[PDB]
RNA sequence: UGUCCUACGCCGGCAGGCGCGGGUAACCCGUUGAACCCCAUUCGUGAUGGGGAUCGGGGAUUGCAAUUAUUCCCC
């Protein structure tokens, strides 16, 4: 099942060249679930992701 | 439009074939000697549609498109628009297309080569 | 492989052309000689010949691209 | 009575002429609509389609231009024909027509009105 | 401390690093 | 009222401007008119047979506009891009005496002086025809 | 109405997507009648968002060197491309346009790490500014590179790239290169 | 001469103007000359009282 | 940019000739009529009207001298 989550704040750049930044997200079915996730691209506050599997925490130094 | 009844796919010209698909100001310079620039001069003397093809030509103005290009001075072809200005051998001007062009580059190389000069040794090593 | 497209219209694809074309809802010279096997010399000089016609209507003419359409 | 102005782009500058008149445009003495790159003809007419044709039939402006490029010299065409009417309503018209002018003008595209400070940079040794 | 030290080896250090890259006459 | 040169397509100008001097016939077409490129950085021949004709026509168009213009200055007009070989392209002139044969050709149609203060200018009996036919132009055109 | 081209309407594209309302800029007040504008839309981060879509399609086929520069043609070939779409599908070719965008986004991507020989990869997220700079990318070159060699021209080569897009059809080149996208990001979680 | 700026210092080419660009400008202003320009526009140690300190 | 930049007239198809003027220069070249670009025509996926190397023949210019092609033009 496809989810949706919108961003709350970004937490910092993430990666051995900074190709990723990590970003903690809010769900739009029910604001309760916040999980962490990394991104590639440019992202900011406000910003709706589209997640494929919506399971697993995202994690790196 | 549609094919003529007496369309040529490949005409027969100074011993090389002519393609017929292509257009006649362009199908001319298959032949050597003639090029892009020689070849709509021929044209514009012997008075012929450049829209045509050079399949739907009949048996009456390919021919005279030889006599003019085989003997361009009496057409008024100017004696600057010619390959072959004045030769070595008799000073006249012409314009040589199927093997009078290889045969004049060939015996411009051998007279060369016969006087050894630099130009023609170099061509003969190289 | 190489295209072997027709210079001239015979006589099978030329009846093609005048009661097929006029209904694609696209008329193109270039779409035209895609699926007729003909050069796009006379892809677009047959298009001429059935605009002055009237089978088909002009949308846009320009130097580089030109479209056609069915009429209804 | 009439008011003169300018408008400009990197090097394509324009003076624009404006006074009482039946609502005729002309860019060195041609028509707004014979501007020769056809592509860009509605940047030239942006400013008359937005206000309409209504609004500039008090008004004849003559624009002159000199520098710049093809598409240089249609922005500073189009900036200095807005500017000039702009400037024309102000010290003829009421204000209230001028700041109504002024909002729906800038609110579409800035470059009506304020430059572009964009220019080649130079190099050095 | 333990923790501050986990979170610390967890997320990742963000914040300061400026890049100095880059009219009315 | 009338409308002018300025006020019409220059594109279909030329296209009547020439129409406009073929009928007339009295154009002095020189011999090799067919056998000649008209600049040192073509490959090619025109393809109008006829091109002698808008070469008239532009010449006096463009003489309209700015005046006193001579043969180097209208090589300078109608010159462009010579592509040298493998070298980098450079701009180049036209041929002086097409330029030339052209200016000659439209003072026999008394159409175009020569200018004490340079080259050629319009005759007051040119000016009047060429407005005459952007009557036209802009009737065919703007009015249908 | 400002309208696109002077023919093309604003008023009724509608986007399906909720991620990307904020970044697909065609709306009532981004309604432009060119796309030509000599904005300055680089100077700011996230500043190209607000810049409308067709711009940006035209910004994009300005490219592979030769092309580098020429705006005016790459207008005039979206304006041929924009005539096309209406004749083939009959609709607006600002709804086929904006579908394409959505349906050739990648929502998943993969990343390139390696410590000491060993690359390997892992799947991460995609901003919703990037599913539109991969999305108009994939486009503009699944038309360069659908003709190129052969009689098609490049307004109708565009045509059918953003139809067969807007249909979520396997025959567009962005289409075929967003699923492989895909595909790596799922064996990489 | 005689302003602040001007007496207090550590003590083709005339050509140029600086036009300005608000109001639009308008050369039929009789007030346009102010709107154009002939130029171009725009250490000792403190004690610990804070007087200074002079040598 | 310059006392070497060039305008204009005549001749030749082109390179190029003959004559007569302006400018020590925001004064003449020069409203620096630049090229991509823009609009129409032909071509139609073909080592093709893409690409131009390498060559053959001729013409013109600078130089004491052009051969191992000074350079330029035409086929």
């Amino acid at each position: 099942p496809i989810k949706l989550a919108r961003v709350t704040k970004v937490l910092g750049r993430t990666g051995s060249q900074g190709q990723c930044t990590q970003v903690r997200v809010e769900f739009m079915d029910d604001t309760s679930r916040s999980i962490i996730r990394n991104v590639k691209g440019p992202v900011r506050e406000g910003d709706v992701l589209t997640l494929l599997e919506s399971e697993r925490e995202a994690r790196r130094l | 439009l549609v094919i003529p009844e007496k369309f040529q796919h490949i005409l027969r010209v100074l011993n090389t074939n002519i393609d017929g698909r292509r257009k006649i100001a362009f199908a001319i310079t298959a032949i050597k000697g003639v090029g892009r620039r020689y070849a709509h001069v021929v044209l514009r003397k012997a008075d012929i549609d450049l829209t045509k093809r050079a399949g739907e030509l009949t048996e009456d103005e390919v021919e005279r498109v030889i006599t003019i290009m085989q003997n361009p001075r009496q057409y008024k072809i100017p004696d600057w628009f010619l390959n072959r200005q004045k030769d070595v051998k008799d000073g006249k001007y012409s314009q040589v297309l199927a093997n009078g062009l290889d045969n004049k580059l060939r015996e411009d190389l051998e007279r060369l080569k016969k006087i050894r000069a630099h130009r023609g040794l170099r061509h003969f090593w190289g | 492989d190489k295209l072997n497209n027709l210079v001239l219209f015979d006589k099978a694809t030329y009846d093609k052309l005048c009661k097929e074309v006029p209904n694609y809802k696209l008329i193109t010279p270039a779409v035209v000689s895609e699926r007729l096997k003909i050069r796009g010399s006379l892809a677009r000089a047959a298009l001429q010949e059935l605009l002055s016609k009237g089978l088909i209507k002009l949308v846009s003419k320009h130097r580089a691209q030109v479209i056609y359409t069915r009429n209804t | 009575q009439s008011v003169q102005v300018f408008g400009r782009k990197k090097t394509a500058t324009a003076v624009a002429h404006c006074k009482r008149g039946n609502g005729l445009i002309k860019v060195n003495g041609r028509p707004l609509e014979m501007i020769e790159p056809r592509t860009l003809q509605y940047k030239l007419l942006e400013p008359v389609l937005l206000l309409g044709k209504e609004r500039f039939a008090g008004v004849d402006i003559r624009v002159r231009v000199k520098g710049g490029g093809h598409v240089a010299q249609i922005y500073a065409i189009r900036q200095s024909i807005s500017k000039a009417l702009v400037a024309y309503y102000q010290k003829y018209v009421d204000e209230a027509s001028k700041k109504e002018i002024k909002d729906i003008l800038i609110q579409y595209d800035r470059t009506l009105l304020v430059a572009d400070p964009r220019r080649c940079e130079s190099k050095k040794f | 401390p333990l923790a501050d030290q986990i979170l610390a080896g967890n997320a990742v250090r963000a914040g300061v690093r400026e890049k100095r890259r880059g009219e009315e006459y | 009222p009338g409308v002018t040169v300025k006020d019409v397509n220059q594109q279909e100008f030329v296209r009547a401007l020439a129409a406009f001097l073929k009928k007339s016939g009295k154009l002095k077409v020189p011999e090799w008119v067919d056998t000649v490129k008209l600049a040192k950085h073509k490959e090619l021949a025109p393809y109008d047979e006829n091109w002698f004709y808008t070469r008239a026509a532009s010449t006096a168009r463009h003489l309209y506009l700015r005046g006193g213009a001579g043969v180097g200055s209208m090589t300078k007009i109608y010159g462009g891009r010579q592509r040298n070989g493998v070298m980098p392209s450079h701009f180049s002139r036209g041929s002086k005496s097409v330029a030339r044969r052209v200016l000659q050709a439209l003072e026999g149609l008394k159409m175009v002086e020569k200018d004490q203060d340079g080259g050629r200018k319009l005759t007051p009996q040119g000016q009047r025809d060429l407005d005459r036919i952007a009557g036209q132009v802009a009737a065919a055109n703007k009015k249908h | 109405d400002i309208k696109l081209f002077g023919k093309w309407s604003t008023d009724d594209v509608q986007i399906n997507d909720i991620s990307l309302q904020d970044y697909i800029a065609v709306k009532e007040k981004y309604a432009k009648y060119l796309p030509h504008s000599a904005g300055r839309y680089a100077a700011k981060r996230f500043r190209k968002a607000q810049c409308p879509i067709v711009e940006r399609l035209t910004n994009s086929m300005m490219m592979h060197g030769r092309n580098n520069g020429k705006k005016l043609m790459t207008v005039r070939i979206v304006k041929h491309a924009f005539e096309i779409i209406h004749l083939l599908t009959g609709e607006n070719p600002l709804q086929v346009l904006v579908n394409a965008i959505i349906n050739s986004g990648p929502r998943e991507d993969s990343t390139r790490i390696g410590r000491a020989g060993t690359v390997r990869r892992q799947a991460v997220d995609v901003s919703p500014l990037r599913r539109v700079n991969q999305a108009i990318w994939l486009l503009c070159t699944g038309a360069r590179e659908a003709a190129f060699r052969n009689i098609k021209t490049i307004a109708e080569c565009l045509a059918d790239e953003l139809i067969n897009a807007a249909k979520g059809s396997s025959n567009s080149y962005a289409i075929k290169k967003k699923d492989e996208l895909e595909r790596v990001a799922k064996s990489n979680r | 001469g005689d302003s602040i700026e001007e007496i207090l210092a550590d003590s083709r080419q005339r050509s140029r103007a600086w036009l300005k660009e608000d109001e639009p400008l308008n050369f039929l202003d009789p007030k346009v000359a102010q709107r154009v320009l002939a130029t171009q526009p725009g250490g000792f140690k403190v004690s610990a009282d804070g007087r200074l300190i002079i040598r």
